[PDB]
């Protein structure tokens, strides 16, 4: 029912990079979730069954070339659930002559892995008061200058008991959850009529995936589940704005994809989740696409904003 | 408990098809992959694909699509494989293994099977005793004239190990196949402890005990 | 594809010794690789995993390590046990293929063989054919001579040699000689004799039977 949030910045030398731990502590629990931009920009989620379980780093073992180990939640024999989930590929289709609801949605451009990003400090970011930080970052080399007044934008809010934001879309949260959203801004695209979107990939339990169990869009809900509940769960509306203010007229379909079991060689390598599980191969990925080819895009002010949950336990009934 | 127990080793005429098989027991058979991994006599290991038994998920190795086929009962937790159009190349084991947790290893192996690709016809051994003659004495079987390979020898159904040496088999010039299975006991034994080899041959369902005693 | 170069493709070595086989990797596979053993008609056996995980129950002289491109399993305090091929398998971009294998072989002491030979048996002579059998048990080097002599005629192209692996106890060889006559040709004679030569024996060695 409510959580004490802690949240840390932890950094290292050499190779400074962007590490972000929250730990919800309930009565006879923790939830813990690491946020990196080491690699694709990640999460590893951990349930614990004590108030007293911690995270250790040894930063030098991450940033070497086999990092397994690197991350722990400790006592190990206090972990209930762990998981994670990885934003891999900023997706790009020229939807020219397609139709809505399309798979794929449009033409598919050479994908912009997530790997590949340069990242701000989130130090700077981090808002204790209203418990968020924000990763933002742009590609390392962009020959074509896409980014160059442009960022993609990972902001992560965790809670501390249950609510329901007035911003658009107004999901639901209890203390067993983090929202992200993201959000695109100012890049150029590289035609017009192009739709974006995101790949996602989940850790797996098993060789096989999960399927989305789904009024206007703005009223409705996705949601995804690790396993049978309690476990680890996303929930979404399935709509994205492409205004900043979030304008009713603004808003755009999000379609998922099937999920599909992927190898760890089909993605950009994290060595987040290389640190925290070794070596594995069980991935579930599906990409997010953002928009139809008429109506409100990207393409009418270069925004796009979508949010989700992300959490373990039941997820939050949001009716 | 984790065992994949294969089909028997199959004689198959050039161009047919065969559908070999391995049962899963012990553990959740939706759990875990299963791969498939061929191996040609005296030559190295040859990966041909995996598949996922709850959903039939399959990824192949190129050089096998086509020939080879992976399905799965989940029912009856048995992997299939299916061999197609086949020639001589295909004569091999092929082993099914269990993938660990993290899917990036075999950890359970099943115990192969042998495909034996020609048009000749199949063939049972006879098995005849090598009689014995410091204080060790040799005495063994001679497993003669079948075919395809392999055949499988045991000494007192396997409570007999120490001291055999079972021997690769020749082709005879017959296009038949020989082997001798032969083990070292003590002299003073041979009056009281009785010796039986046990021979099994799959392919023609063959299966002979041998009482072997000092002429 | 990920292409894979396991070396070397044989070694020898003696018990107690430390030894090494790498696999090399054309691209970073980021520890996605296993160690498997295949002794002498069984199934491969997982040693390694991940690189560097070691199998419960596997003894602690194998270890893996490596990382990017440059794997290596090492074998500490070989055992005669230790002998059999060993195979890198990576789980990177598919397809996940095997290196082409390490035969390990082990060296020992020179040791002669211990010659047996077996007479065709009734039952066999029955049906119209006799098999004489020679045994060498328990031989090293695996360099041995066998000849046949029939009423000591030195018999050719009527024979056929076998010779297994090296024992997993003591990496010994062991060799059989069949002499196949028909039985007409069998019953025309008395004595049947094998001749072994072999380095471990000071001059050769001949057993036989006069036939009944
Ligand atoms: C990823 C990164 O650059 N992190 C840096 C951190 O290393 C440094 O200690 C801090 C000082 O304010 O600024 C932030
Ligand atoms: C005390 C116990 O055994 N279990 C409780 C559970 O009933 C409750 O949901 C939570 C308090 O928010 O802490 C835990
Ligand atoms: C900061 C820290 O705890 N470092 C330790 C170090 O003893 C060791 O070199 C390595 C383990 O492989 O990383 C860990
Ligand atoms: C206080 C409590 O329940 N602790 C449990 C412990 O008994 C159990 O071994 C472990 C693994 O499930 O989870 C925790
Ligand atoms: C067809 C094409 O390639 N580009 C056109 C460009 O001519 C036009 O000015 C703009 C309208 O916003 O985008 C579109
Ligand atoms: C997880 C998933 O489905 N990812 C797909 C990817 O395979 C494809 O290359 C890209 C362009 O169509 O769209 C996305
Ligand atoms: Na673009
Ligand atoms: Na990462
Ligand atoms: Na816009
Ligand atoms: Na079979």
């Amino acid at each position: 029912e409510t959580r004490q949030v802690s949240m840390e910045v932890i950094s290292g030398w050499p190779n400074p990079q962007n590490l972000l731990h929250i730990r919800a502590v309930g009565s006879n629990s923790t939830l813990h979730y690491v946020w990196s931009s080491l690699g694709p920009p990640a999460v590893v989620l951990v349930a614990t069954n004590t108030t007293q379980s911690v995270l250790s780093v040894n930063w030098s073992l991450l940033l070497s070339p086999d990092p397994a180990g690197a991350l722990m939640v400790l006592p190990k024999s206090s972990i209930q659930f762990s998981s994670a989930l990885v934003f891999t590929r900023l997706l790009e289709f020229d939807s020219t002559n397609a139709s809505e609801g399309a798979q794929p949605p449009g033409k598919p451009y050479p994908p912009y892995s997530l790997a590949k990003f340069s990242w701000n400090n989130i130090t700077n970011s981090l808002d204790l008061a209203n418990l968020s930080a924000d990763f933002q970052g742009r590609p390392v080399d962009d020959p074509t200058g896409a980014f160059a007044n442009g960022s993609l934008t990972f902001k992560v809010q965790a809670f501390s008991r249950s609510g329901r934001p007035a911003q658009p879309p107004r999901l639901l949260h209890t203390a067993d959850v983090c929202q992200l959203e993201v959000a695109l801004v100012g890049a150029s695209p590289r035609g017009n009529h192009s739709l974006f979107g995101l790949e996602v990939a989940t850790l797996g339990q098993g060789p096989d995936c999960p399927s989305v169990n789904e009024a206007p869009a703005v009223f409705q809900l996705n949601q995804l589940l690790w396993g049978s509940s309690p476990s680890g769960f996303m929930q979404w509306r399935p709509v994205a704005f492409s205004e900043e203010e979030r304008a009713r007229e603004s808003a755009l379909p999000c379609q998922a994809s099937t999920l599909h079991s992927t190898l760890a060689s089909s993605l950009p390598h994290s060595p987040i989740v290389q640190a925290f599980f070794g070596s594995q191969n069980n991935f579930c990925a599906f990409n997010l696409t953002f928009g139809a080819p008429t109506g409100p895009g990207y393409w009418d002010q270069y925004y796009l904003c979508w949010s989700m949950l992300l959490g373990m336990g039941f997820p939050p009934v949001d009716i | 408990q984790v065992q994949l127990q294969q089909s028997g080793d199959d004689l198959v005429k050039p161009g047919a098809s065969v559908k070999l098989s391995c049962k899963a027991s012990g553990y959740t058979v939706t759990s875990y992959w299963i791969d498939w991994i061929k191996q040609r006599p005296g030559q190295g290991l040859e990966w041909i694909g995996r598949i996922a038994p709850g959903s039939s998920n399959t990824y192949y190795n190129e050089i096998f699509k086509g020939k080879a086929t992976l399905t799965v009962d989940i029912s009856s937790s048995t992997a299939y494989i299916q061999l197609s159009s086949l020639s001589s190349e295909d004569s091999a084991v092929y082993f099914c293994a269990r993938e660990i947790t993290s899917a990036t290893a075999m950890e359970y192996w099943g115990q192969g099977t042998s495909v034996t690709v020609s048009s000749a016809s199949t063939k049972g051994p006879s098995v005849f005793p090598l009689a014995p003659s410091g204080g060790t004495a040799a005495l063994g079987c001679l497993v003669k004239d079948y075919f395809p390979e392999p055949v499988t020898v045991s000494w007192n159904s396997g409570a007999l190990t120490s001291g055999v040496h079972t021997f690769p088999a020749v082709l005879q010039s017959s296009g038949l196949y020989s082997l001798s299975s032969v083990v070292t006991v003590p002299s003073s034994s041979l009056g009281t402890q009785t010796y039986i080899c046990n021979v099994n041959h799959k392919p023609s369902n063959t299966k002979v005990d041998k009482k072997v005693e000092p002429k | 594809d990920i292409q894979m170069t396991q070396s070397p493709a044989s070694l020898s070595a003696s018990v107690g010794e430390t030894v090494t086989i790498t696999c090399r990797t054309s691209g970073d596979i980021h520890s996605y690789l296993a160690w498997y053993q295949q002794k002498q008609g069984k199934s491969p056996q997982l040693l390694v995993y991940n690189a560097k995980t070691l199998v419960d129950g596997v003894p602690s002289r194998f270890s893996g390590s490596g990382s990017v491109t440059q794997y290596t399993l090492k074998i500490s305090s070989l055992q005669p046990e230790d002998f059999g091929n060993y195979y890198c398998q990576h789980f990177w971009t598919p397809p996940w293929t095997f290196g082409g294998g390490t035969k390990v072989e082990i060296k020992r002491t020179v040791a002669a063989p211990s010659v047996f030979i077996f007479p065709p048996s009734d039952e066999q002579l029955k049906s119209g054919t006799a098999s004489v059998v020679c045994l060498l048990n328990n031989f090293y080097p695996r360099e041995a001579k066998v000849q046949w002599k029939v009423d000591n005629a030195l018999q050719s192209g009527n024979s056929q040699e076998s010779v297994t692996e090296q024992d997993s106890k003591d990496s010994t060889y062991s060799l059989s000689s069949t002499l196949t006559l028909s039985k007409a040709d069998y019953e025309k004679h008395k004595v049947y004799a094998c001749e072994v030569t072999h380095q471990g024996l000071s001059s050769p060695v001949t057993k036989s039977f006069n036939r009944g």
